[PDB]
RNA sequence: UGACUGCUCCCUAGCAUGCUACUACCG
RNA sequence: GCGGUAGUAGCAUGCUAGGGAGCAG
């Protein structure tokens, strides 16, 4: 703390007593001396901890104002921050069966209900395209979800059944596209 | 390590889809609670994984919801 | 001891509180005025005032925290879910409540 | 702490004092002047202290004085918010059911639970499945607590409404089961 | 929508006590 | 020459009050 009067004044006896005594002198000019030095050194030293103690309390404030900012600022961003994590740890897990159906669901190709685990009960997808049909379906299985499953159903946007046979590289643009290919878990 | 990776992507895959407003579905709410709490009491690493691939597929079939190419497309899930 | 055998032969509609009508600057409420307990037997009040003026803040207190206003103006229910008495409901509608999950 | 009463002889002594020492007199002067303005900070002390006590007494007083006022005005509203509860409450007793239950009995108490039972204009039931509700409500009207009710609305666990012809065996598990069933009590309240 | 107890850590404000220090009064 | 008293500053000790958090039945 150098940067008060106080210290400017308390420097100053300081010198000029300490020239005094080191010069040699008498009784009474000691005590006058010191009788004119200790109260601005009580002076200085007085703020020298007041201002220590206001800085330190500054820095905490602004320590706090900065936390509550911060947490303010983070519980509003919680719908995003839990979707990239989500799909981080996604990544992180590296299986083949959640890898096939996001990127099933990437291009287009979702399912419309719960995917059963029982050797029975009917799934229901969506194709939107032909390539993702010859890519998946090809004679009357189905593969999903490192699965097998067999096609009993096709139906349109306008609800019409067609059949397998129908569905070819020319033959097929003619047709309402975003079929519903309905299957059972084979064994 | 591959067990516990799971039951904390479950964890975070409930919160996901309780924030999109699912528990207005009384029966849907219900199997995917089912389904939570059946994955962190796995013993072993194949039945916790079908339950997973059950329950990711409840986020899948909701079109609107969120953008699947986006949140791949930000050096995430491939 | 004795009182705990004797109340399993009668009636389960018979045991709780016991209400009746008083009057406050001319109008009727509906007050509970004793209590009959399965193993006390039948208790009544002490100080219970039929015709009164204008009520203060710990009567207030007190007629706010008893059930029985809040269930003579309700609805009937009959609850099928579970096998304990059900006196009454009191909203046209049942409320569901769930529990969420934890954070990461 | 500028302008309290003892302020001003402290600084003309001060100033006297200080003056006569400027003049360059002799230590008598300088021994005076020390001893009177010894005396005067002394006396200035407890002015300065006393005061500064006084004043955060005053201030706390008065900080107490306010939340009791609060506080007051709190209560005041807690409880027009009870009255108004209570005699809204009041208007629902159906006056003429529960006088002619109340004159039966035999010195005007009654149990709390067969009000409800005697007196209520609406019921409502909760069904688990349908093997409960095919042996409770089947039908449009039903009989319960020696009484007959029909039906006037159906509702589902989501609060939508549900119409009678599709509640069947086939079409059970299509439906949110914990159904509330709606009914007036017929030919006596409502 | 958030019960009754018990224990412990952290931060600030006040009170009481003690230690040291600096001036001043008194004998 | 020693002690007493009155303010002022730093330090330590125990309570009361307020806030945040942890565990147990």
């Amino acid at each position: 703390f150098s940067s008060l009067p106080s210290y400017a004044a308390f420097a100053t006896a300081q010198e000029a007593y300490e020239q005094a005594v080191a010069n040699g002198d008498s009784e009474v000019v000691l005590k006058k001396l010191k009788k004119s030095l200790n109260v601005a050194k009580s002076e200085f030293d007085r703020d020298a901890a007041m201002q220590r103690k206001l800085e330190k309390m500054a820095d905490q404030a602004m320590t706090q104002m900065y936390k509550q900012a911060r947490s303010e600022d983070k519980r509003a961003k919680v719908t995003s921050a839990m979707q990239t994590m989500l799909f981080t740890m996604l990544r992180k897990l590296d299986n083949d069966a959640l890898n096939n159906i996001i990127n099933n669901a990437r291009d287009g190709c979702v399912p419309l209900n719960i995917i059963p685990l029982t050797t029975a009960a009917k799934l229901m997808v969506v194709i939107p395209d032909y390539n993702t049909y010859k890519n998946t379906c090809d004679g009357t299985t189905f593969t999903y979800a490192s699965a097998l499953w067999e096609i009993q159903q096709v139906v349109d946007a306008d609800s019409k059944i067609v059949q397998l046979s129908e569905i070819s590289m020319d033959n097929s643009p003619n047709l309402a596209w975003p079929l519903i290919v309905t299957a059972l878990r084979a064994n | 390590s591959k067990m516990s990776d799971v039951k904390c992507t479950s964890v975070v895959l409930l919160s996901v889809l309780q924030q999109l407003r699912v528990e207005s579905s009384s029966k849907l709410w219900a199997q995917c609670v089912q389904l939570h709490n059946d994955i962190l009491l796995a013993k072993d690493t194949t039945e916790a994984f079908e339950k997973m691939v059950s329950l990711l597929s409840v986020l899948l079939s909701m079109q609107g919801a969120v953008d699947i190419n986006k949140l791949c497309e930000e050096m995430l899930d491939n | 001891n004795f009182n705990v055998l004797f109340s399993t032969v009668f009636p389960p509609t018979s045991f709780g509180p016991l209400v009746r009508k008083i009057f406050v600057d001319g109008v009727p409420f509906v007050v509970s005025t004793g209590y009959h307990f399965r193993e006390l037997g039948v208790v009544h009040n002490q100080d219970v005032n039929l015709h009164s003026s204008r009520l203060s803040f710990k009567e207030l207190l007190v007629y706010a925290a008893d059930p029985a206003m809040h269930a003579a103006s309700g609805n009937l229910l009959l609850d099928k879910r579970t096998t304990c008495f059900s006196v009454a409901a009191l909203t046209n509608n049942v409320a569901f409540q769930t529990v969420k999950p934890g954070n990461f």
